[PDB]
C-alpha cells in the first residue's frame, strides 16, 4: 500500500529520457524553475520622507521553525539588511524601532535615521524571548502619538512584522480606522506565513499594502517592495521649509588650534555625550557637533545635506524601460555597448530610445546599481534642449 | 510629578541646577518642558497588559488562574487582578464576602476552589456570583433580542409552533437517558460556565469603548467577488507633471549652484570664435595636426626627461612633507576644561535647549499673530531673564583666567546671541498693545 | 440577461439546463457547486424566463428553507431587477411575494410581543374572524383591527402595488397604507407573478395551505437545496401526542359541555337553521380567514367529503363520539405502553369493534369538531389546539395507512421513566407527498448542491428526464481542500464503532486534530458535531481533563444551546468575535437545526472539520418500516441510503462555506469510513478534481502542513481567476 506509495513518490521523480542524457531534463526544469516576478514599477505622485514605524509581533510564534532556528532569525536577520539598504535608497527619512511583546508595545528605537543605534538594537533584539501575545492597539497609540506631534507635511507610513497570529488587543481597533483614516497614517503590515483577515481589512481600509511572507527570499521581495517610497494617499503635502543648509568645519580655519576640543558644555552645537574637536555647522542654532545629515534638537530643523540626500530619489523616479528580443541584429561586433561581450541566451536588450544592446549583466547592473541608460548619454546631452 | 523627577536621577540631574542655579521654577518645569510626553511617557502605566481588556488576557486567564496553594501575587497584574478587572457586579460580590472567608488569602483559595469545579453553594458570597451569572446570562439574553437578525432562534420558531411539533425533536435522546443524573447537570453548568467566559468578551467589549451598533440587518450585502472595485487609484498624471517642469527647470537653470554656474558660462564665453568657428578651425586644425604627432612617439620618446621640472615636483611635495609651527600640543588642559563644564554645563545648557527650541518655536509662527497666546507672549518674556542671567556666573567664574577664558567664550556668546537675536528680531515686528 | 461580467463559465453550464429543463418540459436536477450563487445561477436565466414567455405562460413560484436567506434570494434581486431595467430603456411590472404566514404577523404593540407564532396568530384570529365575526358590531370588545377594516375596503378598490417586499415592509406600512401581510397577500396572491415563502409552508399536509389556485396549466416553481424531502415530508405528516394532552383534552371535554349546557338555543338554533343547510346543500360557512386557521385538508388526495353529516347527527352526540373516541383512545394507549407496535391498518380494524360507526366518522370529524365549535365560536384557540390534534389524527388514520405506518414510542427518550409515552403516526410515501405536488405542476426542478447519488430521486420514485453531472472548471487556483485524515498514529476510529460513549481513548486526539486545525487556521471554522448530547459528550472530558488550555488561547469557543434562544447568542458572538482581533472558532452539531440559513463568507467562517459519518444514530425503529418500503421498492438499500442519508447532510452542512468562487474553504475529513461512502457522497465535479489526489490516509501532524501550503499560496494577489469575457466556444 504506502510502503509502494511512498516510493511511488520517486517512481516519476527519479526517472528521465533513459538510454543516454539521463538526470539532464530535470536540471533544465530547474532553470525553468526560475525566473520570478521582476519589477512592476512605473508609478508617479508620492513618496518622499517617510517616517517608518517598525512594528514587531513578539509571540509564540517566534518558537516555531518554518525558514530559520527561529523566526526573528527569519526576521530580525535581515532587518539589518534592509535598514542598511533603506538608509542607502532613502537617507531623507527615518524609522521607528517599536517592538509588541506581551500584550504591550515597546517603542525600542526611536524615530530617527542613525543606522548603527537602530542596528546594535537588532544585535539587542536578538534574544528576546518573545513572552505574550501581540497586542496592536498599544503600538497604533504610540504610533498615533509620536506621528500626531509631526507635521503633516511628513510622509505618515508603519511597517508591521506581525506573526499571523490573533490580534490580541481590545479597545476598538475597527473604530481606529477612521482614528487613522482621518489621521493620513499608513499602515503596512505583512503577515508571516498565514493571514489575519481583520488586519487584512485593515490595510484594504488603509491604503497600507498586505501581503503573507512565503519563503526567505519571497520576504525579500516585499521588504524590496516596501524599499521604495511609496505613492501613499492624496493630499498629504506639498513642501517642506527651513531645510538647513551647513557647514562642514575644519576647526583650523584662521584661529589654529585655539580650542583643544569643540565640545565643552558651552559651544553652539556639541549635542551629544562625547568629545569632539569641530567638524560641522547648523545655520540655525550655529550648531556645531558630531556630523549628521538629518536634523537637530535646538534649531530643530532638518540638516539636510544635498549631494546624500537630495540626490537618492533625485534620479530613482525618473526611470524608462528597455526590452528584449531573441534576434541576431550583430550591433558592434556581435558585441555589448556596455560590457561588450556575448553568450547569446537571448535576451538582446535593448534601449527604449537610444536602442542600445546590453546584456542581462548590463541591464541588471543598470536596473540595480545604475538606474539608468548611460546610451540615453551622448544621445540626449547632445541635442539637449 | 514628583515620582516623575524621583525615579529618574538623570533628569532630577537636569531639574536639580533649575533649583541649585535658580535658573527656572517647578511651574515653568512643568510649562514648557514635558507637554507631548504627558500621552507618550505616560502611556506605560495606563495600558499594562492592555487596558479595556476585553480579548488579549481572556484567552489565557483560564490556564493561568492556579498553579498552586499560594502560587498568587507575581507582580500587579501577576494572576488574580484581571479577573477583577472584567466582571463589575461580580466585583461588588467578591467585596462581599472578604470579611466572610476572614482573611483575603484565605479567600483567594475558598471563593474560588469550588467555583472552580463544578458548583459553589456553600457561602452566602459564593451563591451571590453564581445567581448572579443566570441572571447575566438572562440579562445577556435581552441584549440578543434586539439585533435579532441573521438569528435563526426567529427562523426556528416559525416551524414548531405551526404543527405543534419539535418537543419530541427535543424528547428524542438514545444512550441510557435513565439512570446517572451527574453530568447531565454538570456539563450544562460547564457550558453555562463558558458561555459566561464566552460572554466575558461581552462582559469587556463594553469596556473598549461601549461598541455598540446591534446590527439592522443592512439590507444590502451585495456578494462582491467580482466588479473589479480597485481600492487605491494613483496615477492621474502628478509626478509625470512635475517631471515636465522641473527638468524643463534644470534644462534652463542647470545647476545654478556655487561654482556649478559661474565657471560654466565664464568658460563657455571664453570660447570666443566658436560661432565664428575661427578658433574651432584651429582646433580642428590642431585635431589634424597632433593627430599624427601622437601615433609616431619619438616626439612621445622623450616626454619625461625633463629634472629641471623634477626639482620642484619634488619641492612641493617636500614642502607639504613638513608643515611646522602650529602648536602639536593643542589639548592637555582640556581635561581640566572637561570636567568642569561637563559637570553641570552639559545639563544647564540642556535646559536651555528644552526650551530655547520652543523658543524658537514661538517666534517661528509669531509675525502670522495666529499662535499668539499670553501663555507664549510672556513665555517669550519669562525664560528670557531665568536663562541669561543664570548663565553669567557660570560665565564669571570661568573668567577667573584670562586666555584660558577667551577662547571658550568665543563659542558661548552664541548662546548669548540665540538669546539675543530671538530678542533682538522679537521687535523687528513690533507688536501693539 | 445578467452576465454582468466574468460569471465563472458557469451561466452557460445552466443555460441550456433552462432551454431543456423548460422548452421541453423537463422536470430536471441540477447539480450546483456550494461555490455558486444559489439565485445569480439560478434567477438570472428563471427571471430570463419571466420575460421570455413560450406559448403564453410563466408562472413562478419559489420556495427555500430558511426565512433570512428567503430575504437573502430578495436582496440582491433588487438590483438585478434594476439591471436590465437601465439596459432595457423603461420598467415593467413585477411583484415577488415573500409569504412567511406564521412569522411576521401584527403590528399592534399588545398582541406582538408574545414570544410563539400560532398561540398569539390564535388570538389574533379570534379577535378577528371569532369576536368580530361572532359580536359584529360594538364598540370595545370589537377593539381595533382596522388593517383587516382597510383591506375589506381595499377589496372593493383595485390598487397596483410596486416591485417585492419583505416582512419588514408591510410592518412600518401597516401605520402608513399596508392593511397587513396575511390579507394584502391574499389580494396580491390574485395577481402575484413571483412567489417566495418556505418550503415547509407549501408542504403542509396537515393544514394544506394550497398557496394558488389549482392551476396546473404550466405551474412553474423552482427548487434549491431540497435535501432532506423525507425529513420534511414524513415529519410534515408526523403526529405527535402526548399524555399530558389528552388529560388536558380530557379536561376540556366536560369544560366544553358547560358551554354547550349553557347555551340552550342562542347558538343552538344558530347551528339548527345551518346544520340544516348541511344537509340541504354543502358549502364551508368559515371560508373567510377561518380555512386556513383550521384544517384545510389533513388528507389532501381524496375525491370530496360527500356523506358529510356523518353517523352523527348531533352535537353532543358528536362530542360522545369524542368520548367514544378519547376514552377508548387511552384505551387504545394506556395498556399499549408496554409494546412497541407497529400496526397502522391493524389498529383501525381493531377500533371498529371499539368504535361504533367508523370510517365515516372517522374522516368526517375535524370539520364537524370545528363546525360545532363554529357555531360557537368561543374557545380560544391555543385552548382548543390539542384538540384540533385529535379529530386530524383519526381522520388522518381514517383515510391513508395502509401505504403509511403507526408507531408507539412510550419508552426512554427524554423520559428516564414511562412518564411521558407518545404514539406516532409517520406517513412514508415523501411521493405520495410530492405526487400531488407534480400533479399540481408542470414539471419542477430541484437543485441540490449535496446530491450526489443520482439514484435517490427514485427514494422519492419518481419520474426525471433530465438529470446529469455539473461540472465547472477552476482556475482559481485550486478550490477547496478536501482532507480526509486517517491517522495512523494516533489510529483512526472516527465512526462511532466504539461509540461516543464507550472510550475516551478515541477521544483523546479530537483535542490534538483540532487544536492543530485552531493553530494554523485562522479566521473563525464553525465545525459540525453529531448531536446535542454528542456535543454534551463531545466537551465532557474536555473540562476535567486538560483539553482548552491551549484551545481557549488560542481563539474562542461558541457553544451551542439545546435551546435555541442561548443558541443564538453566540451567534451575535461570532459574527462579531471573528471580525475583530479575535479567531473565536465556533462549535456545533451538524443534524441540530444551526446548520441552515447562513451562508458563511470569507469574512467570517471558511473552513469545517468533520466528526464521525453524520447519521442518524437516535431515533429507533422509524428505520425498519421506511427501510423494508424502500426494500419493497428496491430490496438492496439498507446499506444503500444509509449511507448517503449522512451524506446528503454532510455537505449540506459541511459545504456552505465557499460562497462566489474565490471564498475559501477547509473541508476536512476526519472519518473512519471513506472508502466507497464519502467517494460516493462527495460531488462529481468535486471528487475529481480535489478529494484525495494523492492524499488520502493524512494524519494530521502530516496534514498540518497541507493547509499551511495550501492558504500561503491561495493567500497570494489574485491576478486573475477564469475570466470570461466576448463568446469563444471553448465548448466545455
Ligand atoms: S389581521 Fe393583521 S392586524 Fe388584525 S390581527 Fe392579524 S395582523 Fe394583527
Ligand atoms: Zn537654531
Ligand atoms: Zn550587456
Ligand atoms: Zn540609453
Amino acid at each position: 500500500r504506502w510502503e509502494g506509495g511512498y516510493e511511488r513518490t520517486w517512481e516519476i521523480l527519479k526517472e528521465d529520457e533513459s538510454g543516454s542524457l539521463k538526470a539532464t531534463i530535470e536540471d533544465i526544469l530547474f532553470k525553468a524553475k526560475r525566473k520570478r516576478v521582476f519589477e512592476h514599477h512605473g508609478q508617479v505622485r508620492l513618496g518622499m520622507m517617510r517616517h517608518l514605524y517598525v512594528v514587531v509581533d513578539g509571540s509564540r510564534t517566534m518558537e516555531d521553525q518554518d525558514l530559520k532556528p527561529n523566526r526573528l532569525t527569519c526576521t530580525l536577520k535581515l532587518l539589518e539588511y534592509f535598514v542598511e539598504e533603506y538608509f542607502d535608497q532613502n537617507p531623507i527619512s527615518q524609522i521607528g524601532i517599536i517592538v509588541t511583546k506581551s500584550k504591550r508595545a515597546e517603542k525600542l528605537t526611536e524615530l530617527s535615521g542613525n543606522p548603527r543605534k537602530h542596528i546594535t538594537s537588532l544585535k539587542k533584539a536578538v534574544d528576546m524571548t518573545c513572552h505574550g501575545e501581540p497586542s496592536l492597539y498599544n503600538s497604533l497609540s504610540i504610533a498615533m502619538q509620536t506621528l500626531k506631534h509631526m507635521p503633516g507635511h511628513t510622509s505618515r507610513e508603519v511597517l508591521i512584522i506581525f506573526s499571523s497570529l490573533t490580534t490580541c488587543d481590545p479597545s476598538n481597533i475597527y473604530d481606529l480606522i477612521k482614528t487613522l483614516k482621518a489621521a493620513k497614517i499608513r499602515v503596512s503590515v505583512i503577515g508571516l506565513s498565514a493571514e489575519v483577515r481583520v488586519c487584512t481589512v485593515l490595510a484594504r481600509e488603509t491604503g497600507g499594502t498586505y501581503h503573507v511572507i512565503l519563503d526567505e527570499s519571497h520576504y525579500k521581495e516585499l521588504l524590496t517592495h516596501h524599499v521604495s517610497p511609496p505613492p501613499a494617499s492624496s493630499s498629504s503635502e506639498c513642501s517642506l521649509i527651513r531645510m538647513g543648509f551647513p557647514q562642514h568645519t575644519i576647526a583650523s580655519l584662521s584661529d589654529q588650534d585655539a580650542k583643544p576640543s569643540f565640545s565643552m558644555a558651552h559651544l553652539d552645537g556639541n549635542t551629544e555625550p562625547g568629545l569632539t574637536l569641530g567638524g560641522y555647522f547648523c545655520p540655525q542654532c550655529r550648531a556645531k557637533y558630531c556630523e549628521l545629515p538629518v536634523e537637530c534638537k535646538i534649531c530643530g530643523l532638518t540638516l539636510v545635506s544635498a549631494p546624500h540626500l537630495a540626490r537618492s530619489y533625485h534620479h530613482l523616479f525618473p526611470l524608462d524601460a528597455f526590452q528584449e528580443i531573441p534576434l541576431e541584429e550583430y550591433n558592434g561586433e556581435r558585441f555589448c555597448y556596455g560590457c561588450q561581450g556575448e553568450l547569446k541566451d537571448q535576451h538582446v536588450y535593448v534601449c527604449a530610445v537610444c536602442q542600445n544592446v546590453f546584456c542581462v549583466d548590463c541591464d541588471v547592473f543598470v536596473h540595480d546599481s545604475l538606474h539608468c541608460c548611460p546610451g540615453c548619454i551622448h544621445k540626449i546631452p547632445a541635442p539637449s534642449g | 510629578k514628583n515620582r516623575m523627577l524621583q525615579e529618574d536621577p538623570v533628569l532630577f540631574q537636569l531639574y536639580k541646577d533649575l533649583v541649585v542655579s535658580q535658573v527656572i521654577s517647578a511651574e515653568e518645569f512643568w510649562a514648557n518642558r514635558l507637554n507631548v510626553n504627558a500621552t507618550d511617557s505616560s502611556s506605560t502605566s495606563n495600558h499594562k497588559q492592555d487596558v479595556g481588556i476585553s480579548a488579549a488576557f481572556l484567552a489565557d486567564v483560564r490556564p493561568q488562574t492556579d498553579g498552586c496553594n499560594g502560587l498568587r501575587y507575581n507582580l500587579t497584574s501577576d494572576i488574580i487582578e484581571s479577573i477583577f478587572r472584567t466582571y463589575p457586579a461580580v466585583k461588588m460580590k467578591y467585596a462581599e464576602n472578604v470579611p466572610h472567608n476572614m482573611t483575603e488569602k484565605e479567600f483567594w483559595t475558598r471563593f474560588f476552589q469550588s467555583h472552580y469545579f463544578h458548583r459553589d453553594r456553600l457561602n452566602t458570597g459564593s451563591k451571590d456570583l453564581f445567581a448572579e451569572c443566570a441572571k447575566i446570562d438572562e440579562k445577556g439574553l435581552k441584549t440578543m433580542v434586539s439585533l435579532g437578525v441573521k438569528n435563526p432562534l426567529l427562523d426556528l420558531t416559525a416551524l414548531e409552533d405551526k404543527p405543534l411539533d419539535e418537543g419530541y425533536g427535543i424528547s428524542s435522546v438514545p444512550s441510557a437517558s435513565n439512570s446517572k443524573s451527574i453530568k447531565e447537570n454538570s456539563n450544562a453548568a460547564i457550558i453555562k460556565r463558558f458561555n459566561h467566559h464566552s460572554a466575558m468578551v461581552l462582559a469587556a467589549g463594553l469596556r473598549k469603548q461601549e461598541a455598540q451598533n446591534e446590527q439592522t440587518s443592512e439590507p444590502s450585502n451585495m456578494d462582491g467577488n467580482s466588479g473589479d472595485a480597485d481600492c487605491f487609484q494613483p496615477a492621474v498624471k502628478r509626478a509625470k507633471l512635475q517631471e515636465s517642469i522641473e527638468y524643463e527647470d534644470l534644462g534652463k537653470n542647470n545647476s545654478v549652484k556655487t561654482i556649478a554656474l559661474n565657471l560654466k558660462k565664464s568658460d563657455r564665453y571664453y570660447h570666443g570664435p566658436t560661432p565664428i568657428q575661427s578658433l574651432q578651425y584651429a582646433t580642428s586644425q590642431d585635431i589634424i595636426n597632433s593627430f599624427q604627432s601622437i601615433r609616431q612617439e619619438m616626439e612621445a620618446y622623450t616626454p619625461k626627461l625633463t629634472q629641471v621640472l623634477s626639482s620642484s615636483a619634488a619641492s612641493s611635495t617636500i614642502t607639504a612633507l613638513s608643515p611646522g609651527g602650529a602648536l602639536m600640543q593643542g589639548g592637555t588642559q582640556q581635561a581640566i576644561n572637561q570636567m568642569v563644564p561637563n559637570d553641570i554645563q552639559s545639563e544647564l545648557k540642556h535646559l536651555y535647549v528644552a526650551v530655547g527650541e520652543l523658543l524658537r518655536h514661538f517666534w517661528s509662527c509669531f509675525p502670522v499673530n495666529t499662535p499668539f497666546l499670553e501663555e507664549k507672549v510672556v513665555k517669550m518674556k519669562s525664560n528670557l531673564e531665568r536663562f541669561q542671567v543664570t548663565k553669567l556666573c557660570p560665565f564669571q567664574e570661568k573668567i577667573r583666567r584670562q586666555y584660558l577664558s577667551t577662547n571658550l567664550v568665543s563659542h558661548i556668546e552664541e548662546m548669548l546671541q540665540t538669546a539675543y537675536n530671538k530678542l533682538h528680531t522679537w521687535q523687528s515686528r513690533r507688536l501693539m498693545k | 440577461y445578467f452576465p454582468y461580467d466574468y460569471i465563472y463559465p458557469e451561466q452557460f453550464s445552466y443555460m441550456r439546463e433552462l432551454k431543456r429543463t423548460l422548452d421541453a418540459k423537463g422536470h430536471g436536477v441540477l447539480e450546483m457547486p456550494s461555490g455558486t450563487g444559489k439565485t445569480v445561477s439560478l434567477l438570472a436565466l428563471i427571471m430570463a424566463y419571466q420575460r421570455a414567455y413560450p406559448l403564453e405562460v410563466t408562472k413562478l413560484i419559489y420556495c427555500s428553507r430558511t426565512v433570512p436567506e428567503i430575504e437573502k434570494v430578495i436582496e440582491e434581486l433588487r438590483k438585478l431587477l434594476n439591471f436590465y431595467e437601465k439596459q432595457e430603456g423603461e420598467k415593467l411590472p413585477f411583484l415577488g411575494l415573500a409569504l412567511s404566514s406564521r412569522k411576521n404577523l401584527c403590528i399592534h404593540p399588545e398582541v406582538t410581543p408574545l414570544r410563539f407564532g400560532k398561540d398569539v396568530d390564535g388570538k389574533c384570529h379570534s379577535l378577528t374572524a371569532s369576536y368580530v365575526r361572532a359580536q359584529y358590531q360594538h364598540d370595545t370588545s370589537l377593539p381595533h383591527c382596522r388593517f383587516y377594516e382597510e383591506f375589506d375596503a381595499h377589496g372593493r378598490e383595485v390598487p397596483l402595488p410596486a416591485g417585492i417586499y419583505n416582512l419588514d415592509d408591510l410592518k412600518a406600512l401597516g401605520r402608513r397604507q399596508g392593511w397587513c401581510p396575511y390579507f394584502l397577500a391574499r389580494y396580491s396572491i390574485l395577481h402575484a407573478n413571483v412567489v417566495v415563502y418556505s418550503y415547509h409552508y407549501l408542504l403542509d399536509p396537515k393544514i394544506a395551505d394550497l398557496v394558488s389556485k389549482e392551476l396546473a396549466r404550466k405551474a412553474v416553481v423552482v427548487f434549491d437545496e431540497a435535501h432532506n424531502i423525507d425529513n420534511v415530508c414524513i415529519d410534515s405528516m408526523s403526529v405527535n401526542l402526548t399524555r399530558r394532552t389528552l388529560d388536558r383534552c380530557q379536561g376540556n371535554l366536560e369544560t366544553l359541555q358547560k358551554t354547550v349546557l349553557r347555551i340552550k338555543e342562542t347558538d343552538e338554533q344558530r347551528l339548527r337553521d345551518e346544520y340544516r343547510r348541511l344537509v340541504e346543500g354543502l358549502r364551508e360557512a368559515s371560508a373567510a380567514r377561518e380555512t386556513d386557521a383550521h384544517l384545510a385538508n389533513p388528507v389532501l388526495p381524496d375525491e370530496v367529503l360527500q356523506e358529510a353529516v356523518p353517523g352523527s347527527i348531533r352535537t353532543a352526540e358528536h362530542f360522545l363520539g369524542f368520548l367514544r373516541r378519547l376514552l377508548e383512545y387511552v384505551k387504545w394507549r394506556l395498556r399499549v405502553q408496554h409494546v412497541v407496535q407497529e400496526s397502522p391498518p391493524a389498529f383501525l380494524s381493531g377500533l371498529a369493534q371499539r368504535v361504533c360507526i367508523q370510517r365515516k366518522p372517522l374522516r368526517f370529524c375535524a370539520e364537524r369538531l370545528r363546525s360545532l365549535l363554529h357555531t360557537l365560536e368561543i374557545t380560544d384557540l391555543a385552548d382548543f389546539s390539542p384538540l384540533t390534534l385529535l379529530a386530524n389524527f383519526a381522520t388522518l388514520v381514517s383515510t391513508y395507512a395502509k401505504g403509511f405506518t403507526i408507531i408507539i414510542e412510550p419508552f426512554d427518550d427524554r423520559t428516564p421513566t414511562i412518564a411521558n409515552p407518545i404514539l406516532h403516526f409517520s406517513c412514508m410515501d415523501a411521493s405520495l407527498a410530492i405526487k400531488p405536488v407534480f400533479e399540481r405542476f408542470q414539471s419542477v426542478i430541484i437543485t441540490s448542491g449535496t446530491l450526489s447519488p443520482l439514484d435517490i430521486y427514485p427514494k422519492i420514485l419518481d419520474f426525471h428526464p433530465v438529470t446529469m453531472a455539473t461540472f465547472t472548471m477552476t482556475l482559481a487556483r485550486v478550490c477547496l481542500c478536501p482532507m480526509i485524515i486517517g491517522r495512523g498514529n494516533d489510529q483512526v476510529a472516527i465512526s462511532s464503532k466504539f461509540e461516543t460513549r464507550e472510550d475516551i481513548a478515541v477521544i483523546r486526539n479530537y483535542g490534538n486534530l483540532l487544536l492543530e486545525m485552531s493553530a494554523v487556521v485562522p479566521d473563525g471554522i464553525v465545525a459540525f458535531f453529531t448531536s446535542y448530547q454528542y456535543m454534551e459528550s463531545t466537551v465532557a472530558s474536555w473540562y476535567e481533563q486538560g483539553i482548552l488550555e491551549n484551545i481557549q488561547r488560542n481563539k474562542l469557543l461558541f457553544i451551542e444551546t439545546q435551546d435555541g434562544a442561548e443558541t443564538s447568542v453566540a451567534l451575535e458572538k461570532y459574527q462579531e468575535a471573528c471580525e475583530n482581533g479575535r479567531g473565536a472558532i465556533l462549535l456545533s452539531v451538524a443534524r441540530g437545526k444551526v446548520s441552515e440559513g447562513i451562508d458563511f463568507v470569507h469574512h467570517y467562517g471558511r473552513a469545517v472539520i468533520m466528526f464521525g459519518v453524520p447519521y442518524v444514530y437516535t431515533q429507533s425503529r422509524i428505520l425498519k418500516a421506511r427501510l423494508e418500503y424502500l426494500r419493497d421498492q428496491f430490496q438492496i438499500r439498507e446499506n444503500d441510503f444509509l449511507t448517503f442519508d449522512a451524506m446528503r447532510h454532510a455537505a449540506q452542512c459541511v459545504g456552505r462555506a465557499i460562497r462566489g468562487k474565490t471564498d475559501y474553504g477547509l473541508m476536512v475529513f476526519a472519518d473512519k469510513r471513506f472508502a466507497r461512502g464519502d467517494k460516493r457522497g462527495k460531488l462529481p465535479r468535486w471528487i475529481q478534481e480535489h478529494l484525495t489526489d494523492a492524499n488520502l490516509n493524512l494524519t494530521v501532524d502530516e496534514g498540518v502542513q497541507v493547509a499551511k501550503y495550501f492558504l500561503r499560496q491561495m493567500a497570494q494577489p489574485f491576478h486573475r481567476e477564469d475570466q470570461l469575457g466576448l463568446s469563444l466556444l471553448s465548448l466545455e
